[PDB]
RNA sequence: UUGAGGGCUGCAAUUCGUCCUCAUGAAGUCGGAAUCACUAGUAAUCGCGAAUCAGCUAUGUCGCGGUGAAUACGUUCUCG
RNA sequence: UUUGGUGCCCAUGUCGCUGUGGAAACACCUGGUUCCAUUUCGAACCCAGCAGUUAAGCACAGUGGAGCCGAAUGUAGCUGCAGUGAGAAUAGGAAAGCACCAAGC
RNA sequence: CGGUCGCCUCCUAAAAGGUAACGGAGGCGUACAAAGGUACCUUCAGUACGGUUGGAAAUCGUAUGUAGAGUGUAAUGGUGU
């Protein structure tokens, strides 16, 4: 019923790779992940999107 | 009438009420006792009737004990009802009584209005009476 | 880690007296109007 | 409730529940004891409860930091031919002494 | 130093009072603790730190606030609202606490009627309280605006109380 | 004892703060001793001060006045009189009329409704 | 107002006297409808005497004397 | 031979009392510049030393105080009117035990 | 006509499980960069006692207290270092 969706995509080449949850309410802030990554093969920051 | 003000669950189950005697084997605070000889359930109004009519016979010169009461309530659904749509609707509270058990005692007064009044008592509850002398 | 602590004395005048393990950081030797030697239900 | 010596038994207890849980490796434990006076170590493997090696300052030492109360207990682990312990700190932290065993569990080559 | 006198007289003065055959059995103060307790306002009278500044700049030993361990009912406190302090001393400050009390604090009273009848728990437990702000020899009259009282606590390695009056009235304690 | 004293104006006056001294006690000391009471300032030194609340114990004690006060009243009350009587409803004593004066210890004025006639 | 101590009246001051001293200092930082008073020694205001008289917080009354104002255009609306 | 630690077993193991001894040790203890550290402090952890201790904890003997376990008959229950075997109560039991190392044997 | 149409916990429900009604009860279209993971250390609910504001219930101190809080939560089970 609720919508939480957000997208954690890598940065070095715009991956789409994790779909995750975080509230807004509480903060609408961006969240940096730092997660594994295939096109660069290697742990990398991961940053939100829509 | 002389029922719990309170319980948890509307509808509760029917009654285990096959067996001899569960407790309550022996008197323990009278000195007649009545024994019943069937085991049923007997409802408040008959309870009170025989209360009241021993209370008149006997006065607080003596002292009978109940050692029963009303610990379950029942429930009875009224007429033209067609079978299912939920349970029925609770109409009053209950006691089971099993044959071969003691519920009331009575002392401080000669034996023979012991007697009568226990004979009057099972002549009012629906169960056939048995008496029964203390003894230490 | 704290609060700058010190050590400083003190001084009942009524009573006549010095006593010195510690006392106000910011003031030297206060003196009050009595004190345990002249409490009013100790002395005979 | 706590007379800091049997809450340092029953810390000890869970450490080696623990140990002995989560672990499924076959292994001797290397229980070390800090007392007021002194350090004592033992070593325990399970699936026989008994002890294979100790040492303390009563029979090797007088006081405490000196490091040798490790390697001659080290040198019986190699006596029993496994240098492969999993380091129990007791009723302690890692630090200090405790530290400085660990350091000379190291350098003989005892996996740990 | 209060405490190198009591060291060095009252144990053994104790000792001989009271037998004991060994040096050790005698009642030693463990600590004092201090906390006051705010029920003024839901938050925000003066955020509570004029208190806690004032025994922080007091005491040496950085002021810590408890949280609500219970639902309040009568006003709207749970999970924490931070009401009162809570600090707990030994050591050296224990006995700079002891010396304010004992030669500032009751004198600075304005008028007393004697105490020690009746302060114990029937195990070990003393206590003291006081009603005045302004009765330390560190305290400064510009502060929250209402006085606050505070409220203090004495307790030994045993239970027996009695020894305790007895100290305490060897330490310059009103009977 | 030793802290009642506004800032910053006449000790003669300031003297008079604590509940149960007034200015008479206080002046008669104060010009019995000669210590001339500084002006508008709240206080010279405490070379005196031990000395001026010693002497102004002498009189009496305001704390001790309260329970002086107290003690009179209770024992007042206690004895079966119309004065214990009338002091435990807090009601004027002194025999003044009261009808619908002496409002100052009976609150604010409650009423509801009365007598009507046509 | 409350409490204590002195002093007076009268046979007697608790019901209910009064004064003084001492202890305290309620409220109140001009009050809503309504509004009374007087055209110069007037308003306002500062004091004293007589009366009832053993006593009489009557600040009441009858007077005394000192200091000493404002406006008046008007009668249309208020009262007679 | 006991004492110190340890797991094992987690009460017929428990909580309590009466006395015993710590000389070697364990424990308390001595303090806190420093290794480290206090939801806040030598409280606790941690450093380096044993002045004193048998009082505190530790144990050994007794204490049936509390807690706790629980004999048989009979009996509740049931599978074809025989078998089967209860619980509760009851006699009573009840002051842990089993291994390893280490010092004085 | 009325109630329901899905999901999940307990009893019904025959000491594994399975197992009906238009049975008795109940909740659900979750929450969370922390209520997550890991390492560190810490262990009740309560009651009595003693205390200025300060109540039956505010916080602390002393204990007793062995499950009578809590482990997001409707319920179940487990959960006392």
């Amino acid at each position: 019923a609720v919508k939480r969706s957000t997208r954690l995509g890598c940065n070095d080449c715009r991956e789409i790779n994790y779909l995750t949850f975080k509230n807004v309410k509480k903060n609408p802030e961006k969240l940096a992940l730092n997660k594994f990554c295939s096109r660069c093969r290697k742990v990398v920051v991961h940053k939100e999107v829509k | 009438m002389l029922q719990p003000k309170r319980t948890k669950y509307r509808k509760p189950h029917n009654v285990s009420y096959e067996g001899k005697a569960k407790g309550n084997s022996y008197v323990a605070f009278g000195e007649y006792g009545l024994v019943a000889t069937k085991g049923n359930w007997i409802d408040a109004r008959a309870i009170e009737s025989a209360r009241i009519a021993i209370s008149k016979c006997l006065g607080k010169t003596g002292k009978m004990w109940i050692r029963i009461f009303p610990h379950m309530s029942k429930t009875k659904k009224p007429l033209e009802v067609r079978m299912g749509s939920g349970k029925g609707n609770p109409e009053f509270w209950v006691a089971v009584v099993k044959q071969g058990t003691v519920m009331f005692e009575v002392a401080n007064i000669p034996e023979s209005q012991m007697i009568k009044a226990l004979t009057r008592a099972g002549h009012k509850l629906p169960v056939t009476w048995k008496i029964l002398k203390r003894e230490e | 880690f704290h609060f700058p602590s010190q050590s400083v004395s003190f001084k009942c005048a009524s009573c006549s007296n010095s006593f010195t393990i510690e006392s106000t950081l910011k003031q030297k030797e206060i003196t009050i109007d009595i004190c345990g030697k002249c409490h009013p239900f100790y002395i005979g | 409730m706590k007379t800091r010596t049997e809450q340092r038994r029953l810390r000890h207890k869970r450490i080696v529940k623990k140990i002995r849980a989560t672990n499924h490796d076959n292994r001797v434990v290397l229980m070390v004891i800090k007392s007021l006076n002194h350090i004592s170590v033992q070593a325990w493997d399970f699936s026989q409860n008994i002890v294979l090696a100790s040492s303390s300052s009563l029979a090797l030492k007088l006081k405490n930091n000196a490091k040798l109360v490790g390697q001659d207990i080290a040198d019986k682990l190699v006596k029993l031919k496994l240098t492969n312990v999993v380091f129990d700190t007791g009723g302690s932290k890692y630090h200090g002494r405790i530290a400085a065993l660990a350091e000379a569990a190291r350098e003989r080559g005892l996996n740990f | 130093n209060l405490k190198a006198h009591y060291q060095k007289t009252i144990a053994k003065e104790l000792q001989k009072s009271f037998a004991f055959s060994s040096i050790m059995q005698v009642p030693r103060l463990e600590k004092i603790v201090i906390n006051m307790g705010v029920g003024d306002a839901i938050r925000d009278s003066k955020f509570l730190e004029s208190a806690l500044n004032e025994l922080h700049l007091i005491s040496g030993q950085k002021p810590v606030a408890t949280k609500a361990k219970n639902a309040i009912s009568t006003y709207k406190l749970r999970a924490g609202q931070l009401i009162g302090c809570k600090v707990t001393l030994r050591g050296e400050r224990m006995w700079a606490f002891l010396e304010k009390l004992i030669y500032v604090a009751l004198p600075r009273v304005r008028d007393f009627r004697g105490l020690s009848l009746k302060s114990f728990d029937g195990r070990g437990n003393y206590t003291i309280g006081i009603k005045e702000q302004i009765i330390f020899p560190e305290i400064v009259y510009d502060d929250i605006k209402r006085i606050r009282g505070f409220d203090v606590t004495l307790v030994t390695s045993t239970n027996k109380d009695s020894e305790a009056l007895a100290l305490l009235r060897a330490l310059n304690l009103p009977l | 004892l030793g802290i009642d004293i506004p800032n910053q104006k006449r000790i003669e006056i300031a003297l008079t703060y604590i509940f149960g001294i007034g200015l008479s006690r206080s002046q008669a000391i104060l010009k019995q001793a000669n210590i001339n009471p500084d002006k508008r300032v709240k206080d010279l030194t405490e070379e005196e001060f031990v000395a001026i609340r010693n002497v102004a114990s002498a009189y009496k004690i305001e704390g001790d006045l309260r329970r002086e006060i107290a003690l009179n009243i209770k024992h007042l009350s206690e004895i079966g009189a119309w004065r214990g009587l009338r002091h435990r409803k807090n009601l004027p004593v002194r025999g003044q009329r009261t009808r619908t004066n002496a409002r100052t210890r009976k609150g604010p004025r409650k009423t509801v409704a009365n007598k009507k006639i046509e």
